[PDB]
């Protein structure tokens, strides 16, 4: 016996829970990967920005010292620019929907600039490659190969 | 941290299970798990993920389902460079370094930047680091050349099936983790899943410490397929399951042995007390539902008193301290679990630090030591009994000073609070035994501690169709300044009350509050 019928979303919208869970509906998927690009800006706006702007290396420059470190050390490992090559290398069809998530994020932004922390402005027009970037940092330089480790620190 | 997916044979209805139920920090950023539920035309995929990833890592829909683990894949290798006439030996002689000229603005406290040189050596290995006390040692971190990771895991959970999946999965694109998986079609799976150098020497603790970065003896460049790695698929046990232990027992009857494969992919290190419980809470049951494998996931035994307590109480009690004594007859008298009411938990955590270092792990301590033969009830017993009293002589010290009395209730100095909802706490560390994990932070002058690290996203999903779920965010769906979505979830997970998960236009239609359209 086959699943149940899946939905067919006829417009885009999320309709969001008593928790702040939101439920995407995308008429295509470009679509909802720009919702969940919103609802995450949404929920979480203020370090996801934080975190890019590291992931770009730019940690030291939007907010100092105490950004230096992980600066040096994705820099080091040229995370920033790796990160601009695995974005050309993405197949289109997923690089649009990456476009699509920074997307939302930004029109979330945009449209509500005050439900959106000062020290994170600067990073906002965020990118595809802003995206992929952060994953890269996570996956390989937090997850498999961490500073302390390699720094002993 | 724990990942269970158990086969309709194993089931009362007849439909596979699966438990997400990943374990990390309370508050780094990176680390923030949030909730969603997409749907389009031609997918759906509900679950949590860490902020920032485009795709979610821990989904499941009407078809299907996954969950990650930390295995710890050694995916990068930090060689130790021999540093000679400003370059590094290297097999018979000085190569120089590729050096590039870096630089990076830093921001200064008045708002203005300051340009800053950084310059990057690297060696044939990597990118070079001096550390504090003079080693030159060189990274050299694998996958590097596989973009395809986020795609990857979207493909995999919008997979139309188990042979879909496995392809994706097969592309060698996500860099670590266990993965387990499971199918309203009933195939359920559990992969060590990584991108691994092939090495032709080396048992695994020796690649990660500094391999000698003087001979191209230790340069690898080839990584590992899927299918030389760890894998069980349908076992005759009708589980598998993954709580961060080696990949040694991820099945009872277990379906391969450390011998089968290189030494350097996983440890052959004693399993948790928790992962031992991981083993016996599945395989010892059987037609199981959803609700019992909801109430098994509860589970939070001290597991750590039953190798102990018959050892270390006789022992104790003919201590002429009558503190001791009475700490004894407390210990003794306990049901062994991390309940709220239990007076005797506290002071046992605090025995068990000392006896078993202070993350309890550590084995010198038992009488006999762990063994794969008998991987669910090996570390047991106390060594030296004597040693073990005055060990829970200083504890009782200790106690004290941290809670002000030996028999505080566990749930009244171990706290869940977020904002202003502040409930009380039970189960604990994954180390001494207990399943569902709170990583209790160390008390505050009050004896207050709140976990910091643990139980954060925790769904438990039946394959039926439709689709049944229940689920809870320890920490709610946002830390943005201001939500009612921060400490909206904690007094639930106090009381374990789950929520349904929603996956179904209807019951959407119908919880609706908060509503937006767009356009894009």
């Amino acid at each position: 016996q086959a699943p149940i019928a899946a939905y067919k979303p006829r417009s885009n919208e999320i309709l969001w829970d008593g928790y702040g869970v939101p439920h995407i509906y995308g008429v295509d998927a470009p679509s909802a990967f720009y919702g969940y690009g919103w609802a995450q800006a949404r929920s979480h706006g203020d370090n996801i920005l934080r975190l890019y702007g590291e992931a770009r290396g730019k940690g030291a420059e939007y907010w100092g010292p105490d950004y230096e470190q992980t600066t040096v050390w994705l820099l080091t490992n040229g995370v920033p620019e790796r990160a601009q090559q695995w974005y050309a290398q993405q197949s289109p069809d997923f690089r649009a929907n990456l476009d699509a998530f920074a997307a939302g994020i930004n029109a979330y932004a945009q449209q509500n600039p005050d439900d959106i922390s000062p020290d994170v402005r600067q990073v906002l027009p965020v990118s595809g490659a802003d995206v992929v970037a952060h994953a890269h940092r996570l996956m390989n330089f937090l997850y498999v190969a961490s500073p302390g480790r390699t720094l002993g620190e | 941290s724990n990942s269970w997916a158990v086969a309709p044979g194993k089931t009362a209805n007849g439909n596979a299970l699966l438990l997400q139920n990943p374990h990390l920090s309370w508050t780094t950023d990176y680390f923030t798990y949030y909730e969603a539920h997409l749907v389009t035309p031609d997918f759906e995929i509900y679950g949590a993920t860490q902020i920032g990833l485009p795709v979610i890592r821990f989904a499941f829909n009407q078809r299907m389902g996954i969950t990650n683990t930390v295995n710890g894949m050694v995916g990068a290798t930090n060689y130790r460079l021999t540093l000679q006439d400003g370059g590094y030996l290297y097999d018979g002689q000085v190569r120089p370094f590729e050096r590039r000229q870096a630089s990076y603005r830093l921001r200064q406290a008045d708002g203005t930047t300051v340009d800053k040189p950084l310059e990057i050596r690297s060696s044939v290995h990597g990118p070079v680091f001096e550390r504090a006390d003079g080693t030159a040692v060189a990274v050299r971190v694998a996958g590097l050349d596989r973009p395809g990771m986020l795609e990857q895991y979207f493909d995999m959970i919008t997979a139309d099936s188990f042979d879909d999946y496995e392809a994706a999965l097969a592309r060698m694109q996500v860099p670590t983790f266990n993965i387990v998986y499971a199918d309203r079609e009933g195939t359920i799976n559990y992969s060590f899943n990584g991108v691994a150098p092939k090495r032709a020497e080396g048992d695994i603790a020796f690649w990660q410490g500094l391999v000698p970065g003087d001979s191209s003896r230790y340069l690898w460049t080839e990584t590992h397929p899927l299918d030389d790695l760890p894998r069980v698929t349908n076992p005759p046990g009708g589980f598998v399951q993954n709580s961060n232990d080696p990949p040694w027992t991820p099945t009872w009857p277990v379906t391969y042995t450390p011998k089968d494969f290189p030494s350097y992919l996983a440890p052959q290190t004693p399993h948790s007390l928790r992962a031992q419980q991981s083993v016996r809470l599945m395989s010892e049951n059987d037609d199981l539902t959803l609700e019992r494998f909801m109430a098994l996931q509860l589970s939070h035994r001290a597991v750590m008193a039953d190798r102990t307590l018959p050892d270390l109480i006789p022992a104790a009690l003919i201590d002429p301290d009558p503190e001791v004594q009475a700490a004894a007859r407390l210990l003794a008298a306990w049901d062994r679990e991390f309940t709220s009411d239990s007076r005797a938990a506290l002071l046992f955590e605090e025995w068990a630090r000392l006896f078993a270092g202070q993350n309890f792990a550590g084995q010198a301590g038992f009488a006999t030591p762990w063994s794969l033969d008998k991987p669910v009830s090996t570390p047991y017993g106390v060594r030296d009994p004597k040693a073990a009293v005055d060990q829970l002589r200083t504890a009782i010290a200790n106690t004290k000073r941290k809670y002000g009395a030996i028999d505080r209730p566990f749930g009244d100095a171990s706290r869940m609070i977020l904002n202003d909802v502040n409930v009380p706490g039970a189960a604990g560390y994954g180390n001494l035994g207990s399943f569902r994990v709170f990583t209790w932070s160390d008390p505050d002058e009050n004896g207050v501690r709140t976990p910091v690290h643990g139980e954060t996203w925790v769904a438990m999903i039946e394959f039926s169709t439709p689709v049944r779920a229940y689920g809870l965010m320890s920490y709610g769906n946002s830390r943005q300044p201001g939500t009612t979505h921060y400490s909206d979830q904690i007094e639930r997970v106090s009381r374990a009350d789950f929520r349904e998960l929603l996956l179904r236009r209807e019951q959407v239609e119908a919880a609706v509050q908060e509503r937006t359209p767009f356009n894009f």
